[PDB]
């Protein structure tokens, strides 16, 4: 068989630059090689095929080359309208179509601090017998943010979960949601719920907090 | 040689066929015999031998066999399910592949229905995939039906051109025809001998 | 003007026999090279199967002997007859047409936006929804954020919209999280000018497609 | 250090093909005499089947021709391949190892705590829960009783615990009752010092295993 390895996985793209992902293979092929682009969420599209010959709808960027073992995909820069995943396909007379892994891309936007917001549990949920305490971090470049929950000033470990959004196609920021989960019983045992966010755009960490049971 | 979508067809006839010069030539990368094992060919007689010739990729030689599927055996060249002859194939990278790509070797990649065995189709009508009629012009779901191997000398094996010859021995209902040589010894004299003339 | 929608997905136990219905528009599926391609969550793509337009079938050799392809040439539907799972086939399944775009070479040129198939049993369950109110702890200057928390559901594909799909500014649904209980949970939040805390309509429309749950919840500032 | 758990049960219509998975630990099931024993509700025990450790099979002659035993010697699971019911096989099904404990004589010496199998169709349904509050009509001197009423469910095996399994004093779940509607119902009650009416936590944890229902209900004195 033939397996193709894509070396540079999810590099960093700066606006106004160039980028060259690179893939090679086993025993050599010739122009039976298509590059695909899958956006974060959608279906993949084809934009190269054969080796070059851009696709009707792709802009003046996105050039490709190489024809015997090594193939190089090149962009005149890193348009914020990217941050997708780029695969490589080969095929053979016999049924088969080995997709190579793929990369990502990314961007290097200016330092933006998050808007922080803490949400207490809704009265409906406390009936059910459980308390979710959500803390939101809105728009922000460096994703290396820290969310420290504190309950009555005790740092809380092991009852939270986070998730983060894909880098935004408009302003190239991230957004993060951390959920702290408690029982109704344990919730009703403490007063101050706090969420302390650390981030490069903050000179010192920001804490948003509420006091259980204060309209 | 001849294309894969319009193979040739030579009808070998009354002659003295010596399949040993073939069988032992060691220049063939593939020599499979189906109806009859190879060493017993130079000891049998049929009515007609047909020889079909064409050129395919390297890894498409496994579809020239009774009961296969794929773009070649589906609609380029189909072998019946009780084949009798033998299939011979050898690599020909230096003759058929040329720098810049040899775009003279085509194959058919779209057809309405798979071929009957030993059936041949050299038409060039615009295929119609979707329901929309085509009216002889290309477009979405209206495709030209022939593609071309672009052979190039720096291709990995399994993409280099192989030449194939399919011998098919048939036996209609005539009185006889081609058979293998008749090895003969020396005639002795003046001794009680057991002879066959 | 050429998108194929596949009907299927839903959960299932290891050993099921679910089959998927890829229905196409704009071209005949009895004259093209239709093919199936899946990809696991957080993994690379992988070919599954293809059918030629004369009847032949091929399989990806890891899923051979357990999968079947068929088509309806009078209904323009492409069938992936799947059975006898092994509970690693949890993936998103795409359809693709395989069409030439050169004098030499062919390609996948139109796709079908994918459908989720999951397996593990653990039955299914509907989501529980709470509104996360806009608050001064979320308010900062000109804007304030409010959202909806939809939690505790198994059947992975779930959607929450804002005002029947009206607000597209600031609306951001975060990736669902898988708890130790085995059920998913997520929260979708949107920012809106702080002058507009309660003023306009902000109703999250929760739809659960494997089940048939549809609930609209209004988010208002804290009492 | 030798208990085998059987996966199966659940309801079913007359004519089904449910099979049960008795998975063992601590010994090979390809070298022992594993056997199946059932017993009807409110009846005596009855032997079902056995397999010898060379491949032979035997059946109880009332269930012969419809039952099958098999084992996985690389997974240590024992299979009761059952099919084509007759709706008298509603019973609790036990596994047992048949091992000698003498110079002459053999015995069943380790068991598997049983799994319920029911049949009649009538589909299934989830329980409806109410809290029965502690009251002065239930209060007498030093103690007062409170509980949880879990009613209207078909799939017989249902459980209610108190405070995630914390309280074991006074907790008494009464046998479920079968109504004319065809659905079961039960109520579990626990007594607790009358000084402690609302003071501590008393939450009944209702779990329905054939379905996937899990609800915690708090019981508090009457308003």
């Amino acid at each position: 068989d033939i397996q193709m390895t894509q070396s540079p996985s999810s590099l960093s793209a700066s606006v106004g630059d160039r980028v060259t992902i690179t893939c090679q293979a086993s025993q050599d092929i010739s122009n039976y090689f298509n590059w695909y682009q899958q956006k974060p969420g959608k279906a993949p599209k084809l934009l190269i095929y054969d080796a070059s010959n851009l696709e009707t709808g792709v802009p003046s960027r996105f050039s490709g080359s190489g024809s015997g073992t090594d193939f190089t995909f090149t962009i005149s820069s890193l348009q914020p309208e990217d941050i997708a995943t780029y695969y490589c396909q080969q095929y053979d007379n016999l049924p088969m179509y080995t997709f190579g892994q793929g990369t990502k891309l990314e961007i290097k936007r200016t330092v933006a601090a998050p808007s922080v917001f803490i949400f207490p549990p809704s009265d409906e949920q406390l009936k059910s017998g459980t308390a979710s305490v959500v803390c939101l971090l809105n728009n922000f470049y460096p994703r290396e943010a820290k969310v420290q929950w504190k309950v009555d000033n005790a740092l809380q470990s092991g009852n939270s979960q986070e998730s983060v959004t894909e880098q935004d196609s408009k302003d190239s920021t991230y957004s993060l949601s951390s959920t702290l989960t408690l029982s109704k019983a344990d919730y009703e045992k403490h007063k101050v719920y706090a969420c302390e966010v650390t981030h490069q755009g903050l000179s010192s960490p920001v804490t948003k907090s509420f006091n259980r049971g204060e309209c | 040689f001849a294309s894969v979508y319009a193979w040739n067809r030579k009808r070998i006839s009354n002659c003295v066929a010596d399949y040993s010069v073939l069988y032992n030539s060691a220049s063939f990368s593939t020599f499979k015999c189906y109806g009859v094992s190879p060493t017993k060919l130079n000891d049998l007689c049929f009515t007609n031998v047909y020889a079909d010739s064409f050129v395919i990729r390297g890894d498409e030689v496994r579809q020239i066999a009774p009961g296969q599927t794929g773009k070649i055996a589906d609609y380029n060249y189909k072998l019946p399910d009780d084949f009798t002859g033998c299939v011979i194939a050898w690599n020909s990278n230096n003759l058929d592949s040329k720098v810049g790509g040899n775009y003279n070797y085509l194959y058919r990649l779209f057809r309405k229905s798979n071929l009957k065995p030993f059936e041949r189709d050299i038409s060039t009508e615009i295929y119609q995939a979707g329901s929309t009629p085509c009216n002889g012009v290309e477009g979405f779901n209206c495709y030209f039906p022939l593609q071309s191997y672009g052979f190039q000398p720096t291709n990995g094996v399994g993409y280099q051109p192989y030449r194939v010859v399919v011998l098919s021995f048939e036996l209609l209902h005539a009185p006889a025809t081609v058979c293998g040589p008749k090895k003969s010894t020396n005639l002795v004299k003046n001794k009680c001998v057991n002879f066959n003339f | 003007e050429v998108q194929l929608v596949e009907s299927g997905g839903g959960l299932i136990q290891p050993g099921g026999s679910l089959r998927l219905s890829c229905a196409a528009s704009g071209f005949t599926v009895s004259s093209n090279y239709m093919s199936w391609v899946r990809q696991a969550p957080g993994k690379g793509l992988e070919w599954v199967s293809v059918i030629y337009s004369g009847g032949s079938t091929y399989y990806a050799d890891s899923v051979k002997g357990r999968f079947t392809i068929s088509r309806d040439n009078s209904k323009n539907t492409l069938y992936l007859q799947m059975n006898s799972l092994r509970a690693e086939d949890t993936a998103v399944y795409y359809c693709a047409r395989e069409g030439p775009k050169s004098i030499t070479g062919t390609a996948f040129d139109i796709w079908g936006q994918g459908t989720i198939v999951t397996v593990s049993s653990a039955s299914t369950k509907g989501p529980s929804v709470f509104p996360l109110a806009p608050s001064s702890k979320s308010t900062s200057g000109g804007t304030a954020a409010l959202g909806c928390l939809v939690k505790d559901y198994f059947p992975e594909p779930v959607t929450v919209s804002w005002n029947s799909g009206a607000l597209t500014s600031g609306v951001h649904t975060f990736p669902a999280v898988l708890q130790s209980s085995g059920l998913y949970s997520l929260s979708s939040v949107v920012t809106v000018p702080s002058s507009s805390l309660g003023t306009q309509t902000y109703i999250c429309n929760v739809n659960h497609k494997p089940s048939n749950t549809k609930v609209d919840k209004k988010v208002e500032p804290k009492s």
